[PDB]
């Protein structure tokens, strides 16, 4: 639907994934932090190509599509919330309820037959761990846990992080994140020295194909993902050689980290333990449009009370955020961007020459193709098209 | 309870007939074969008159944007239409078509 | 021709209009004011996607297509008018007469067989009311009166105005201007308050839809247009309510304006009287290319003598221009721009959800579709194409 | 393959040429000067749409495609030359030899089955006259002389020049250069006056079509090109008229120049003698992508010793470069840019209305169409495709 | 006035022959089946020789840009040609091809 | 040793593929085209795909990953993006028993 049929026909093992250029519909996605949206102050954002508006009323979040039903203008061009529970389009005053999107009034013509007979698209919104999740889908939403990695929602798990827009398709961000051998680009990260980490340069695989990963599709919660087990039978590379001569060495620090990595639909990575032996790293690559994504980074650390929460918060600002989220992950950002040209014409999905560790990426592509809840299409963006027969 | 539309003979199968009502919105009567059906005339997607549309079987296509509805059920048949059309009762008594002034 | 055939097939009520992305060929269009072009100073511009050159020779205006017949370069890159009646291409010196566009000389080869056997496209140009009109069409032009609103050419009518380039397709401009309910965007205009105008928030229609407009299929000079009669049997709305609560009020001024509003092909609106009970407002939305148009604004007021003309010009510069042409119409500009995205992919022409007052726009779309004098195509811009034999 | 088939069908006399929007594959192309590439200092460039990396090792030049075989990233984003004879991708450490492109090591997995079984594309590189030529083609390369104009490689011919990226398709640059009548745009060049040049405004052709040019396809070194002979039977134009009245005159200087003009595949012009009676001007219009090209300008003057070479170099920097390469040729740059719009949609190749002197351009279009060594396609850029 | 061009049999069916005229523009003589026609040889859109073009019925296709003309009327048949070709009536008498001296 | 016992010729239907795993060595793929047998490395030279999981069309095997293909008899590429030839291993049938070479042929 989104890609030349000749290409989809070639990638028989994961065509749905290759076709999912706009992301997967019917999944929850984090788009901002709770503290970024204030009471009565609608905020705009684009998710899966759709312009949305989020507002907080009586502390609860509501989401309406930011596109008037009438002439298709963004209501946000000139926000007019004239009553607590509604928003009035600045153009011809069509008024909608945040609660159900129903066109309840039209100031330019209170006798219009459209009143009460049209409805603006709304999307479920849920806040968890100080993060704002939007269910970009149709029908009643599944539990949030289904689209989050294990432990993210733990009661004692304190979540902190940052978010930003990155210029690359979401899939390139995902594959880079789950890529076992990309650890090489982190060899000079400040976190390595400054946090005394043990970090190999790569991995010499061991065992059979099936042993390289653990595909999860029997999670009682419904979670669908893959675990990277390359380290279970492999031999970590600490001395890189060329022509038999050592030209590079891994990091021989004491802190053991990132020995438990997994990727979960709709596209969230869990690195454990990281950036420190007593922490976890959860990062989402949320589709904005075919060329961009939100790089939603979160770090979690169990905290029994305000005491620890405050301390954690302090270290997050002074150390973890600058040394890890940025000092470590920044290289991930330009790495993703570096793959844009090769895959931009969709040809990269055919011409890529993979090697052993990409077995982890293949497992993900297959899992995503088989368990996604829907392929977002441009028609979903402009307006579904069909001619029942 | 009922309004006199026309003689069943005045409508060739596959045609549409608009019924203007005093102090009320217009209705549309369609003849699909030897059966008659009726719905509100105004397309639920805008302000177009469906009686100015094209009938294909039991599906009426709106002249404005190509949206369509099943004239029997009033259910949308083609995008961009999404809101069900109001359906009205029709009776053919003594070679004459009657439409329920009230929607079922 | 210019739009997906699948879309044109859907809009049966006005396919030609939707197809007219580049504008209607064979109509007169204002592009600048007479004072903007002086004797012997060629001026460039783009109209209906075509690059044009206008020059004033012995007081009379002439228009040539700004594209050399030889290698297609714009003559204007380096203007060489070597004799009062001609223009020489800077590249290989092909020389054309402004009067008829004939290739009368070629300096680089005076023996060329092309001399006198080729003709550069020329377009009729006429100055009226200090405005420069170009007939972007083929063959003998019809009277200018046909493409101008009633009274614009009245002998005593004094015309003053402003012109600029706006980033939106010309049609979005036309529809916004003739939109009966768009008056809502002007509720806070400085003109309404500073000129004590009565301005409702909109209208509750009355009577049959047939009574909502008055189409003029022909008049003394072949004009084609539509009058907005929503206020004839409609009820002006002065109190905007939501859930029954009053949240906004219209303006209760004593000056009644805009009782007469009409749109005419090729796309010029007449508002009478406006912005004052003794003036008229005539505004064109001229197609430059598919994404932009000239917003050619004019205000007219009958003047019997030089004394009145001077007074009017003073009032225009000190009040009407900044308070109306700018203080009022600037909101029309951004409303216009807000509709670009929805119609940019041509899908808005199918997905828009119209309401009662839009009967005016529908009337215009059908009138435009039935009476335009030609659909400008990209082939007109590059060179008409036809193949057979 | 690059242009609408309906258009190609229309230009039966030179369809291959019109389709060659990305240039001709399997030809040598100059891309920079020798002094611009230093030992162990990799340089990036795009040629015929392909991103390339050039490096100098032990003095020799090597050229590798700047695109890792693995995930298609440019190695140049972060160059890692761990050893003198190899380059390691910054992403997963696939390491290639500059000499043959062989994937010889992979630091992230020394046991990988890909090691020694993949090869990154390499292209022949040759330095001549201080110019770096890359053979953007496949298989063993032909002698460089085949793709260079006559005398460029002469023993004593000292070559100096300038190079830059220009925003126009390479063909517009070629046609403007070999265009007999475009001489008109140079009528006010500072070179005309400052170097006392004789320069007509144009030419009134004489004789038949075949006499307007000399198509060269019998050259022993295999070079293919066309000589502009419009001046052998014509009548130079020195008095430009409109309605029979003189409105402009040519230049009546003493120095006779540019009466020996020829264009050669893959797209290099030779103007002789120019800009001075004892010099030659050789310029290439190298395809970078569909919209841009390198304007590789060179001026050659015979020099017998190091002493004369230095003298020439100084004159080049103080006079020839600013007065000719820039003062004269700068008008050629915007002239070619002015034709972009008309040909950008490929419609100009159909709608152009040509006149007599264009016989030279037509001759070139036909020569190029018949003797080019291959049409570069977008598939060559992304990866050749073929279904069993 | 008339110019003796050649013997009808000198031209195979569907071929074109260029006729040079000292101190004048060359002409093109076309043989369509057993009929003969003539026009100016130079395409009106450029410098191409129509005698080096492709004849399809009574329409000559220019070798340069695919423009075309009807060789009987001289009117353009395909873009980009827009200027009509000069036509010269021809006469075949005793197996000899004659072409009018001046356009007509 | 030199010859690896694969299976009985009868255990393979025309147009099928069988994967042969070797301890301390890369897997092979045995193809039956009609009543003749051929063999190549099982791993696609263009990546990490298993050709034994692909589709055999005549004497051409199509890789399941990207659609590349090879001629099973010669091992030469048949469809892009494949460009590196497959190592071919001789196969012989002794007493209705299929045997594949332990070392690839050299050319
Ligand atoms: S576009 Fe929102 S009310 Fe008209
Ligand atoms: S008004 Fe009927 S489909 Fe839009
Ligand atoms: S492009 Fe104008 S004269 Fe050649
Ligand atoms: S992209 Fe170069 S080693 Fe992976
Ligand atoms: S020269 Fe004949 S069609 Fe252009
Ligand atoms: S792995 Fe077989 S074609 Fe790519
Ligand atoms: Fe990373
Ligand atoms: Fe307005
Ligand atoms: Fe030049």
């Amino acid at each position: 639907a989104n890609v030349d049929e000749a290409i989809l026909k070639r990638v028989k093992g994961w065509a749905p994934y290759v076709d999912a250029k706009l992301g997967f519909r019917n999944h929850w996605y984090p788009v901002m932090f709770s503290k970024e949206i204030n009471e009565g102050e609608p905020k705009t954002l684009k998710l899966l190509g759709e312009n949305l508006l989020v507002n907080r009323i009586d502390g609860k979040l509501y989401c309406l599509k930011d596109r008037c039903l009438h002439r298709g203008v963004q209501l946000s061009v000139k926000v007019e919330c004239k009553t607590k529970s509604t928003i009035t389009c600045w153009y011809h005053a069509w008024t909608y309820r945040w609660e159900d999107g129903v066109l309840c009034d039209i100031l330019t013509n209170p006798t219009s037959a459209q009143i009460g007979r049209q409805k603006l698209k709304t999307y479920p919104v849920q806040e968890a761990k100080g993060c704002v999740f939007i269910y970009l889908g149709d029908g009643d939403p599944p539990p949030l846990a289904r689209d989050t990695p294990p432990n993210f929602l733990d009661d004692d798990m304190e979540i902190l992080g940052k978010n930003q827009i990155i210029k690359s398709n979401w899939r390139l961000a995902v594959e880079n994140g789950f890529d076992p051998s990309h650890i090489y680009i982190h060899k000079d990260s400040i976190l390595v020295k400054d946090n005394d980490l043990a970090l190999p340069l790569g991995f010499a695989p061991g065992g059979d194909r099936k042993q390289q990963t653990r595909v999860v599709d029997d999670d009682v919660v419904g979670r669908k993902g893959v675990y990277d087990l390359i380290g279970e039978h492999g031999v970590p590379v600490f001395e890189g050689t060329i022509g038999g001569e050592v030209v590079r060495e891994g990091a021989y620090g004491e802190k053991i980290v990132a020995n438990d990595i997994s990727i979960w639909l709709p596209g969230v990575l869990k690195v454990n333990p990281f950036p420190n032996p007593d922490m976890m790293n959860f990062e989402w690559y949320v589709p904005i449009d075919e060329n961009t994504h939100y790089y939603f980074q979160t770090l979690g650390k169990p905290c029994a009370n305000d005491e620890e929460r405050k301390k954690y918060e302090q270290e997050f600002e002074s150390k973890w955020k600058p040394m890890a989220l940025e000092g470590f992950n920044n290289d991930d950002i330009w790495a993703r961007e570096a793959m844009v040209d090769f895959y931009a014409d969709d040809k990269g999905w055919v011409n890529e020459i993979l090697f052993e560790s990409d077995e982890a990426i293949v497992a993900w592509r297959k899992l995503a193709s088989e368990h996604n809840q829907g392929i977002q299409t441009q028609a979903h963006v402009s307006g579904l098209e069909h001619h029942h027969h | 309870i009922w309004l006199k539309v026309c003689a069943a003979s005045d409508m060739q199968p596959g045609t549409i007939r608009r019924v203007n009502r005093v102090g009320a919105a217009p209705l549309a009567v369609y003849r699909v074969g030897d059966q008659f059906y009726a719905t509100e005339d105004t397309c639920t997607h805008g302000i177009a008159s469906l009686s100015e549309g094209t009938l294909d079987g039991d599906v009426i296509e709106c002249p404005f944007h190509g949206g369509a509805f099943n004239v029997c059920t009033g259910m949308p048949a083609s995008s961009p239409c999404t809101v069900p059309l109001g359906v009205f009762e029709v009776e053919v008594k003594e070679g004459e078509v009657y439409v329920a002034g009230e929607k079922k």
